[PDB]
C-alpha cells in the first residue's frame, strides 16, 4: 500500500541517485512495512553511497536479520567495515559472501588484498 | 563641461558595507550618466573588501582590457571604519599607495573612492546616507572621472 | 506521513525538472500538511520557472507569512515582481533580501541596477 | 488521493524511461481509481515499451473502453497488434485512428505499408 | 559561485602564536576544499614568523615553481599582538606594504592573512577561536582566494 | 633540522649602544655555528649606526661579492631606543622598508636585527643582557638565517 508507492519513490531515487530522498522514502516505506529486506539493505546502499559506513552498516545487518543469504549485502557489509578499518570484521562479511556465492570474483580478488592487509 | 559619453569607467567595489556603498557607486553612476557616459560603459563589479581592491583593481582592468573594453577611469569603491584594532590604519595607508602608484601603472585616474574613517555616521554621511550631513560624495567621484579622464587628454 | 510522500515526490521532480508534477505533488502535501513553508517556497519557485510569475508571487507571499526570515525567497519573490515589470515592489523584495542576508552580492547588483532601471 | 500521488509518480517513471515502477505506481493508482484512461493506455504503453505486447492490447482496451475517442491508442493498439503479427487487427486499429485524426501522417504511411503486407 | 579544484593555493604561515594561525589556516582549508580545491593543491609550510613572511611568501612562490607546481594565489599567515615595543606598528606597515606589491611583483593575489591586533583576545576572536566573538577570518581568506584567482581570468 | 656548514652569513652592525649588540651578534653566531656553520664563514663588521646599516647591508654586500665571498644571508644588527626627539620614529619606519626591499634586491634573506624598543631594559632584554627577562633573540636570528637560507632552496 502506502510502502509500496514510499519503496518505488525511494527506488526511482536510488537509481537517480539521490539518496536524501531514497533514505527518508524508504525510512517511511519501512515504517509501514519494517521486513522488507530489499529496502534494508538498499538503505544501507544509500548510506554507504554517503560515507555514513556505519549507518550502512546498521541496515544491512537488519537486512542480513531478515534475510542472511544475500551474498551482495555480505560483500556490501565487509566493505562498509573495510572503510571503517575493520579488517576482521570486514574479511568475515567478504568471505562469507563468497560461501554464498562462489562466483563472485571480485569478492575473491578484494578479500584476498584485504586479507594481506588485514595481517 | 566635460562630456563622457566616450569614457569607459569602472568601479570596483567591496562588498562589506553595502549600505554605504550602494550609494556611493549610484551616486557615482548617476553623474557619470548626466555627463553623458552611456550606463553600458559603466562598469560595475565587486569584491570581498577593502584588502581586495588595492590590487584588485589592476586585475579588473587587465581583464576588461582584454575582452576589448579597457577603461578610461577607475574609481575603486569600499568602506574603512576604524574599529578596534589597527587594520584601519594600516589598510587606509597602504591602499591610498597602492591607489596612486596605480594612476601611473594602469594609464589611467584612479580616483580614491575609499572611505577612512572612524565611525559609522562619518561614512554614511559621507555616501550621503544621512538627510542632514555631508553629501555623496560619490558624486564628485564621478565627475572627478570624466574630468580626469578628458582634461589632460 | 503522505505530506512526506508527496514532498519528496515533488522535490525529485523539482530536481528532474518536471513541474507539472513538482507543482501537483506540492499542492496535496500541502493540503495535507499547508504549514510547509519550504514547500510554499518551492511552488512558488516552480510557477516562477514556468513563468508564472503572478502565481509564483502567491506561493513565494504564503511562505514568508510562514517563515520571513528566507533571503533567498525574498530575492525569487522580489524577481518575480521585477519579471511582471513591478520594479517598486521588486526592489524592495530585493532590498528586504540583501538586509536579512549582506552576502547576497547577486543581490547587491541586481537591486542597484534594478534601482537604475526603477527610477 | 493516494491514486494521484501513484498517477504522479508512475508518470514519473514514464518520464524517465523506468517501466517497472511506471507499471507499478499505475497499476496501484489505478486499484485506486480504475476509470483513469489515459493511466490505462500508459500501462498500455509500458507493457508495449517492454516488447509485451499482448499485455499492451490488455490495457489499451482497457483505456479505450473508457475513452475509446484516443486515436493515438487506437494507433498504439495497431502497433501493438502489427508486432504480434496480427495484421488484419492491427489495420483497423490503425484506420481507426486516422479516422479520428486525419492529420496521423505516420498513420497515414504505416498503415498504407501495413495494407502491403497485410496482403 | 567559484570553482577551486583546478587552482594550487598557498600558505606559508608563521610557528609563533600557533593557536591562532593553526585555525586561521585550517578555516581557509576547510573551505578552499569546500570549493572544490584539492587537498593536494593546497601548500602548506612555515616560517618563524611575521619578519620572514613578507619575503618568505617570494621565497616560497619561487620554490613551488621550480618544483613544477606554482600557486594561483598565496595566503601567507601570521599574527601580531601589540606589546611594549614598537615592532608591532613597524611589522605591520611594512609587512603590509611587501604584501600589497606581491600582488603583482608574484603575478597572482596575494591575501592579507596577518592580524594587526592590539590584545590576544583579538586575535583569538578573528581566528574563530573563541566560540563567542567574530568568526574564524580564515575562511574568508580562503574563500577569497578562490574568487581572486578565478574572477578576473 | 638544517644544515649552514656550506653559507655564507654576514652580520653588519652599529657599533653604539654596543653592550647590546655584542650579546646578540654572538647569540647568533654561536647558534650558527650550532647549525654547522663555519666560523670562517661569519662576516662580522661594523658602521657607527643604524641610519648606516639600511644600506650599509648592500655595501657590505657587494664587497663581499667582489671579493669571491657573497653571503648566502645577512643580519644586520642595531638598537634604535626612543630617546626625546623623532629619530626613533622615522629611522624605525625606513629601515625596516630598505631591510624588506633588500630582500630581493640583495637576492638573498635579510634578517631584521635591528631593535625598535622604546627603553633600554627593552632592548638588553631583547638581547638576553637581562638574565631575568625574554631571551637573546639573536639566537634566532642566527637560526632564521640558516632556515631562510637553506628552506627555499
Amino acid at each position: 500500500e502506502e510502502a509500496e508507492l514510499a519503496y518505488l519513490l525511494g527506488e526511482l531515487a536510488y537509481k537517480l541517485g539521490e539518496y536524501r530522498i531514497a533514505i527518508r522514502a524508504y525510512r517511511i516505506a519501512l515504517k509501514r512495512d519494517p521486513n522488507n529486506a530489499e529496502a534494508w539493505y538498499n538503505l544501507g546502499n544509500a548510506y554507504y553511497k554517503q560515507g555514513r559506513y556505519r549507518e550502512a552498516i546498521e541496515y544491512y545487518q537488519k537486512a542480513l536479520e531478515l534475510d542472511p543469504n544475500n551474498a551482495e549485502a555480505w560483500y556490501n557489509l565487509g566493505n562498509a567495515y573495510y572503510e571503517r578499518g575493520e579488517y576482521e570484521e570486514a574479511i568475515e562479511y567478504y568471505r562469507k559472501a563468497l560461501r554464498l556465492d562462489p562466483n563472485n570474483a571480485d569478492a575473491m580478488q578484494n578479500l584476498l588484498n584485504a586479507k594481506m592487509r588485514e595481517e | 563641461k566635460y562630456d563622457g559619453s566616450k569614457l569607459r569607467i569602472g568601479i570596483l567595489h567591496a562588498r562589506w558595507n553595502a549600505e554605504i556603498i550602494l550609494a556611493l557607486v549610484l551616486g557615482a553612476l548617476k553623474r557619470l550618466q548626466e555627463f553623458g557616459v552611456k550606463r553600458e560603459n559603466i562598469i560595475i563589479e565587486t569584491v570581498p573588501g577593502s584588502f581586495e581592491l588595492p590590487y584588485g583593481s589592476k586585475l579588473f582592468v587587465e581583464k576588461q582590457k582584454r575582452l576589448g573594453k579597457p577603461l578610461d577611469a577607475i574609481i575603486p569603491i569600499g568602506v574603512l571604519i576604524k574599529g578596534s584594532t589597527m587594520h584601519f590604519e594600516y589598510i587606509c595607508d597602504s591602499t591610498t599607495h597602492q591607489l596612486m602608484k596605480l594612476n601611473f601603472e594602469l594609464g589611467i585616474p584612479v580616483i580614491f573612492g575609499v572611505l577612512t574613517c572612524l565611525t559609522d555616521e562619518q561614512a554614511e554621511a559621507r555616501a550621503g546616507l544621512i538627510e542632514g550631513k555631508m553629501h555623496n560624495h560619490g558624486e564628485d567621484w564621478g565627475a572627478a572621472a570624466v574630468e580626469m579622464a578628458t582634461k589632460f587628454n
